[PDB]
């Protein structure tokens, strides 16, 4: 029983370290290659036909029109998030002097727009934060890497500011080295998603293997919404670093708790491999963190758990290349840099002249 | 629609969900779409 599962996870992490290769030749990474393949298939679909004027005014009722022209910023008066709209806002500023003019539907929903199985006038382009294979959509590096994520107790302006959580998450990390962190799994949210309940459930009936609680979110309806529970407390991001063993789940979409995860240096439980931010297809399973197929079952979990803490070398191994991953190749600098290769590569599909559009709004700089 | 989910209003705020959108109710002494601005 539990030698087959040892010989069948250790099978994986081998194959799975001897077929990797690292996302740059060299570890700085200066012409932005490390999540250019993302880039290239996101944008493959419009290589042949390009993108048409029609394309897009079909395509503007999918999210908020920003136009670049003649160097400057216009954008629809009306953005549905604000906050989010802020976030995307300083990354395109200081790229708009040295980029061409082009028209961007960008969506700043959590939900993805263009679904392939509708196809459909959902041809696009239009960008959107997360998806999976089901849909067109362009992805784009988030708004909350600068501003307007979910807004907490902890972060009542909207979870933000990566470059000073990077630092702050460093600090902590370096504060609790492996070997002093609870020997647990945790995980501390709200119930976005019902992948997430088995992890809870099994958090109460056994509480020394597994710390789960579930939050309450501004959209709670009803006490099933924390399966009958009171709510729990916000953790902070530091104080996730306390334990070993951190649990990442889809909510609506991607779920922006993960990169916070790995800067803990703890072995990340990632659950579920559909739904991506752009940086998710150079994180690799079993050499950065323990993939979980979805709707994990309470056994799956006691399972994978005991493993690792029976094997706690290759535990901090995988630990320590995910803190690593992010580290060197989630910088500031690599979210600026993809921001501006999309857009470079993007516009070369436009197949129209970008006219004014004197209803749009001048947001700068 | 379960836009509120993801904690849509800054500052305090609570959301309610339509069909279409989401709406914020903001405390005094913030505004805005998201209790994003200064009263
Ligand atoms: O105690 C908590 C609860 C949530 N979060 C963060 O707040 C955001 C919203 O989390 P939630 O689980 O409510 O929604 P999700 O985005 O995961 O669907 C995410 O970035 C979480 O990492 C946090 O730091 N501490
Ligand atoms: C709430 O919203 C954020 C992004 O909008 C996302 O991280 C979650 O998937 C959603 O629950």
């Amino acid at each position: 029983n539990e030698d087959e599962f040892s010989f069948k996870i250790r099978r994986q992490i081998e194959k799975a370290n001897a077929d990797y290769k690292p996302c740059s030749s060299d570890p700085q990474d200066s012409d932005c290659s490390c999540h250019a393949n993302v880039l290239k298939r996101d944008l493959a679909p419009y290589k042949s036909t390009g993108v048409t004027r029609q394309m897009i005014e079909s395509s503007a009722r999918y999210g908020t029109k920003y136009k670049i022209y003649g160097h400057r910023l216009y954008r629809d008066a009306n953005c549905m998030f604000p906050a989010r709209c802020e976030g995307i806002e300083h990354f395109l500023l200081p790229l708009v002097a040295t980029l061409p003019d082009m028209d961007l539907i960008i969506n700043t929903r959590d939900y993805p727009q263009l679904n392939a199985a509708w196809g459909n006038a959902a041809g696009g382009p239009v960008f959107s934060f997360s998806k999976t294979k089901e849909y067109r959509d362009i992805m784009y590096p988030a708004w909350t890497f600068w501003a307007g994520g979910p807004a907490t107790k902890l972060h009542p302006r909207g979870i933000g500011r990566w470059d000073q959580m990077r630092e702050k998450l460093e600090k902590r990390a370096a504060a609790i080295p492996w070997s002093q962190k609870r020997s647990l799994g945790f995980f501390r949210g709200s119930r976005t998603s019902d992948e997430r309940d088995s992890l809870i459930l099994l958090s109460r009936r056994n509480p020394e293997l597994v710390e789960a609680q579930y939050t309450k979110n501004q959209g709670w309806k009803s006490p099933k919404d924390t399966l009958d529970a009171p709510a729990a407390d916000e953790v902070s991001f530091e104080d996730h670093c306390k334990y070993k063993y951190l649990f990442n789940f889809r909510g609506v979409a991607a779920s922006f708790r993960l990169k916070h995860l790995f800067l803990c240096k703890s072995l990340v439980f990632h659950v579920g491999d559909e739904w991506q931010e752009f940086f998710y297809d150079q994180l690799k399973p079993w050499v950065h963190y323990v993939p979980l197929k979805s709707y994990p079952s309470q056994q799956e979990y006691e399972h994978i758990l005991s493993f690792f803490k029976k094997n706690d070398a290759l535990a901090q191994e995988i630990a320590q290349r995910g803190y690593d991953f992010i580290w060197e190749h989630l910088r500031m600098k690599d979210i600026k840099c993809y921001w501006r290769k999309l857009l470079k590569r993007y516009v070369k599909l436009l197949q129209y002249e970008v006219k004014p559009e004197d209803q749009l709004i001048y947001i700068g700089p | 629609g379960d836009q509120c989910e993801s904690n849509p209003c800054l500052n305090g705020g609570s959301c309610k969900d339509d069909i279409n959108s989401y709406e914020c109710w903001c405390p005094f002494g913030f505004e805005g779409k998201n209790c994003e601005l200064l009263e």
